[PDB]
């Protein structure tokens, strides 16, 4: 099971797998989801540090954005796990810089499926994460005003 | 044709429609499930406020309660024969204990043969070839919603 | 009037309780029990008052006089009452309800506060009292039998098998065995506590008798502790023995016609002082008096309109 | 599907008016095809008998006969067209106010 | 036991194969602050156990948390619970248990 | 009048409404008498060790 | 009253004669059907045989109700003789569709040898490559009393109806709800 030593071990295997054969959906998806499950294990540990969860949150965001472009039609899980980190750990300076480049990198016609999730958190009380949502919704209005 | 609803919160119904869309995609790319043609029928849900909404109208569909009711009234059969028997045997049925309600419930289902739905479908089939095709779809469409509904925890399926 | 050596009463869904006598099948008195159904009834040790409890109220009826009204009534609980019972000296009354509470009621008209509340996680169906009147057995729908001790405040939890609810549990007055049945007909028997002095409340699994393929409703011993009658939903009652648990006598009310299809279950049984004749109350709107040897019934009472699910039968100590 | 429904009487229509309904759909089948052009002379002489025989209960058959009957006159040619107008003249004399 | 049961086995295998996909959408539903108020009858403590129950039902650890049940056995227990007379008689009158 | 009939109507039904004794369940017990509970409801009448035979006298006059 | 002459021929042996008998019977039904609506189509039926085939069900029910018990009894034994005389698929289909038409009617299915002859049509539609009808009659037989022969026949029908899962449930019924060590290895 996922332990304090098993988690570092499987990251070496997943990271080496991604570089051997890039442009593979099952490689980036597996590596990205493990980091998301790694921070959850550490999140439950300290509730019963900023620099202990940032080492796993930053690679997780990058991994999911790469996997989104490799699916193109069946990426509902990938585009929904990004919002989980965006709405929780997205107020760090090191996370926003990764999010701003990811949004522009991927096609605009991907956030249409997650419109109800975006509208549900327009009123986030954190200005650093709040303004990024408004600008994202404005871009969707320019291209697809009939859906928003 | 839509169905303008009032004093109902349709935001929850919009979220479960998205969930059923994911399940349809999962069953679409499964070689053993795609061949059996397994899918979940959906209808458009467009909420307008915190207590209002707009649900699309699905044609050629009628509720199960009204379907059985028409069959029984045509055959000169009371709509609540099963309920009348239980009250006749024990007027205070609602206040009985768990073991006593089983005796009343089991007696009612033995004196009445439940085949109204089985004969209802056949009488509405123009030919036997159509009848078999419709019955196959019914069997495997009720099974999908049973397991999907179990995971979602659906209740009040009157 | 209850001024007779032997009395018998039946009740059910007819909202009335009929009093009978063993000498002849006539009916003596009819009492009123409105807007409720009688789950189980028992008579006080003084033989001057009967107890009938059902659906959140325990209505007490008079026997010496002719009063068709519940002179004494109890309230407070929010669910049905599974069973009632009394101490041998008539001090306190123990009742087990569907609200997962097996409490004790005090009959003293003073602020003595001799009442104790026991809480369980599942609704209970049967409540029994130890023959020494010092312990208590409570069984819920989860199949876990709880042995409650009055001296202390700790209750042992014993479970033979989960997922199956138990329906009845009784201890022979001679204190030789302890049997219980569940919703599948298995009648587990445990050899009772051997520490009669300090009440060490130890139990061991004695035997398991496979019978009553359908639901099992009620099991009860005999005053001589030589028999064991176990009711069942298959319209049959079987009387066992304490020597090697062989079928002493098998009783049935089945008519043998497929058109009936379980016309009525067999709910309760009761023995006489000499453990010779038994009285059974079936759900066919009538009760019968049987014999353990000839098998053929003795009398039949048919004054009820609806089914009867409870009967009280007691006499003098001499037998 | 509606035509197949009538052939089995899925609506539990009584036999008093079931016969005109099943007869009407059978006649219209050989009436919508130009291949059976030689049978159009006698099929109309039978349709006009059904309307006359029924009376006031032939109104519900108008949505079936009329759309096809008007199309046939447009496409047919020869001596049949003059004969069809007289038959159409008798049809409007049976159903009076429902030809709107 | 024919077409109905075999269909149930096929559906459950797909759901257990794609546990992450169906869990992600449900988490975004339960953890919505403005949408879980009707299910609230810590503040989010009840939301935690709801997700745990769903995860158990997708892993077979629902009837007994000690052991893991395979698809054929899990479906069999669901059928017995749904058609048992003890559970049906407790249903509301308007639910029409006899029908 | 009208309320005069109603006032006496309640009197007639009140006569038959006082013929029953009701004992409610008060949420109290001998919680503080933990040591005294050994004899209030814990008599433990361990007796009747000797058995007595019967001569079928219960149903001797019944049948 | 003259319909019995159409049924009572007994000289039909060749395939063409059976086809000619069917159209002779169908034409005679429209001639006297106790209905002006059906009588008017008799003239068109002669000049166009296919328009009389689909009217066979409608014409039969009109005249059959008029006949009394004695006259309608002779029709039943003639239909039984007709069904068990030839193996022509075209003629059997016309009679099979007539049986289904009567079942949907409120008057009930037409009487036959035993229980409206469900056994007869069950084995008759099998040779006509109409397994939808054959399965329906087999299920009716099962509802009366289950037998090992019926269970074996149900497995065969579902296999050729492209229902492997439906046939699998038939075996499970015999495994637990039937005698043990009786399931044939075939």
């Amino acid at each position: 099971g996922i332990n304090e030593s098993t988690i570092p071990k499987v990251l070496q295997y997943y990271s080496a797998a991604t570089e051997h054969d890039r442009s593979w959906y099952k490689a980036w998806h597996a590596w990205a989801v493990m980091n998301f499950e790694a921070v959850l294990h550490y999140k439950h540990q300290n509730q019963a540090l900023s620099k202990t969860l940032l080492m796993y949150t930053v690679p997780a965001v990058q991994g999911f954005f790469r996997s989104i472009s490799l699916s193109r039609g069946n990426n509902l899980q990938d585009t929904l796990r990004v919002l989980t980190l965006w709405f929780d750990y997205g107020h760090w300076p090191d996370v926003n810089e990764a999010l701003v480049e990811g949004v522009k990198a991927i096609q605009i016609d991907t956030w249409l499926q997650v419109i109800p999730q975006l509208i549900a958190r327009i009123d986030t009380p954190r200005p650093l994460v709040g303004r990024l949502i408004h600008q994202l919704l404005t871009d969707i209005g320019r291209y697809h005003p009939q859906a928003l | 044709v839509f169905l303008l609803k009032g004093h109902e919160d349709l935001r929850q119904d919009e979220r479960v429609m998205q969930l059923f869309g994911l399940v349809n995609t999962l069953l679409a790319n499964d070689p053993t499930s795609l061949r059996k043609n397994l899918s979940i029928q959906r209808y458009a849900v467009i909420p307008l406020s915190t207590n209002s909404g707009l649900i699309g109208w699905v044609p050629h569909c009628d509720t199960l309660h009204a379907l059985i009711r028409d069959y029984r009234e045509k055959k000169k059969i009371l709509l609540n024969i099963e309920h009348r028997i239980m009250l006749r045997m024990a007027p205070d049925y609602d206040h009985l204990t768990l073991m006593q309600k089983v005796e009343v419930f089991e007696h009612a289902v033995n004196n009445t043969a439940g085949d109204d739905l089985a004969k209802l479908l056949w009488l509405k089939s123009p030919s036997s070839e159509v009848w078999f095709d419709r019955r196959t779809n019914y069997t495997r469409s009720l099974a999908v919603m049973s397991m999907v509904g179990y995971i979602l925890g659906l209740g009040d399926r009157h | 009037v209850g001024s007779d050596p032997v009395i018998l009463a039946t009740a059910g869904y007819d909202h009335t309780v009929r009093f009978w006598q063993a000498h002849s099948g006539i009916c003596t008195r009819t009492v009123q029990h409105q807007d409720s159904q009688v789950n189980a009834l028992e008579v006080t040790p003084d033989r001057s008052m009967i107890a009938a409890a059902g659906y959140q109220h325990i209505r007490m009826y008079d026997l010496n006089s002719n009063n068709p009204n519940p002179i004494i009534s109890y309230d407070g609980v929010n669910k049905n009452i599974a069973s009632v019972g009394f101490h041998e000296d008539g001090r306190w009354m123990y009742t087990g309800g569907e609200d997962c509470t097996a409490r004790i009621w005090d009959l003293r008209s003073r602020n003595l506060q001799c009442q104790r509340i026991f809480q369980v996680n599942a609704p209970i169906n049967c409540v029994c009292l130890h023959p020494n009147q010092a312990e208590l057995i409570v069984g819920d729908q989860s199949g876990a039998i709880h042995i409650w001790d009055l001296k202390t405040d700790h209750n042992e939890q014993l479970i033979p098998e989960p997922e199956v609810s138990i329906t009845s549990a009784h201890i022979d007055p001679d204190a030789s065995y302890m049997a219980a049945v569940n919703s599948t007909g298995n009648c587990y028997v445990w050899n009772l506590t051997g520490g009669i002095g300090d009440e060490v409340t130890q139990l061991i699994p004695k035997t398991k008798i496979p019978a009553h393929t359908r639901y099992a409703l009620q099991c009860r011993f005999s005053p001589d502790s030589t028999l064991l009658a176990t009711c069942s939903a298959d319209q049959t009652c079987k009387i066992w023995r304490t020597s090697n648990f062989s079928l002493m006598t098998e009783l049935s009310i089945k008519s043998g016609n497929p058109g009936e299809s379980s016309r009525g279950w067999m709910w309760g049984c009761a023995f006489s002082g000499d453990s010779q004749y038994i009285v059974t109350a079936s759900s066919d709107n009538l009760a019968r008096l049987w014999c353990v040897e000839t098998g053929e019934i003795k009398r039949e009472y048919g004054g009820h309109q609806k089914a009867v699910v409870c009967l009280a039968f007691n006499d003098s100590v001499l037998g | 599907y509606s035509t197949s429904e009538m052939l089995v009487n899925m609506g539990n229509l009584p036999l008093d008016e079931f016969y005109p309904a099943v007869s009407m759909v059978a006649l219209m089948r050989i009436f919508r095809d130009q291949s059976l052009s030689h049978h159009h002379t006698m099929v109309v002489q039978a349709i006009t008998f059904i309307f006359k025989s029924l009376g006031l209960k032939c109104v519900q058959f108008l949505p079936q006969v009329m759309p096809t009957f008007l199309n046939v006159i447009r496409v047919c040619d020869g001596a049949i067209r003059e004969f069809l107008f007289q038959q159409l003249g008798m049809l409007v004399s049976f159903v009076k106010s429902h030809i709107r | 036991d024919g077409n109905y049961r075999i269909t149930c086995h096929t559906v459950m295998e797909v759901l257990r194969e794609h546990k992450d996909s169906v869990m992600a959408v449900l988490e975004a539903f339960v953890y919505d602050p403005l949408l879980n108020w009707r299910l609230m009858d810590a503040l989010n403590k009840k939301a935690i156990q709801i997700i745990n129950r769903v995860r158990d039902k997708l892993t077979g650890r629902d009837f007994s948390h000690d052991d893991t049940l395979d698809v054929p056995t899990q479906v069999e227990l669901l059928i017995k619970q749904a058609t048992s007379h003890e559970n049906l008689c407790q249903c509301y009158i308007g639910w029409c248990p006899f029908w | 009048s009208n309320t005069a009939q109603r006032l006496e109507r309640l009197r007639k039904e009140r006569q038959n409404q006082i013929k029953c004794k009701n004992i409610q369940w008060k949420e109290r017990n001998s919680k503080q008498s933990a040591q005294e509970l050994k004899s209030l409801f814990e008599k433990k009448s361990l007796k009747e060790k000797p058995p007595i035979s019967g001569k079928q006298s219960i149903l001797s006059v019944r049948l | 009253i003259n319909l019995q002459k159409a049924w009572g021929a007994a000289r039909r042996v060749s395939k063409d004669d059976w086809l000619e008998w069917l159209r002779r019977l169908s034409l005679e039904l429209l001639k006297d059907s106790s209905s002006p609506s059906l009588r008017s189509c008799w003239a068109l039926a002669q000049a166009y045989n296919p328009m009389a085939r689909d009217l066979f069900n409608a014409a039969f029910v009109s005249c059959w109700s008029e006949l009394n018990e004695d006259q309608q009894d002779e029709l039943i034994r003639s239909i039984e003789l007709a069904l068990t005389s030839q193996d022509i698929a075209e003629v059997t289909q016309t009679l099979l569709n007539l049986a289904e038409f009567m079942e949907h009617s409120d008057k009930g299915p037409l009487p036959l040898r035993d229980d409206n002859g469900i056994v007869l049509l069950g084995e008759r539609a099998a040779k006509c490559r109409a397994y939808a009808k054959a399965l329906h009659y087999k299920e009716l037989e099962f509802q009366k009393g289950p037998t090992p022969a019926i269970l074996e026949s149900l497995i065969s029908i579902n296999n050729k109806l492209q229902q492997p899962e439906a046939a699998a449930g038939v075996l499970e019924y015999a495994m637990k709800h039937f005698g043990e060590l009786e399931i044939q290895a075939t």
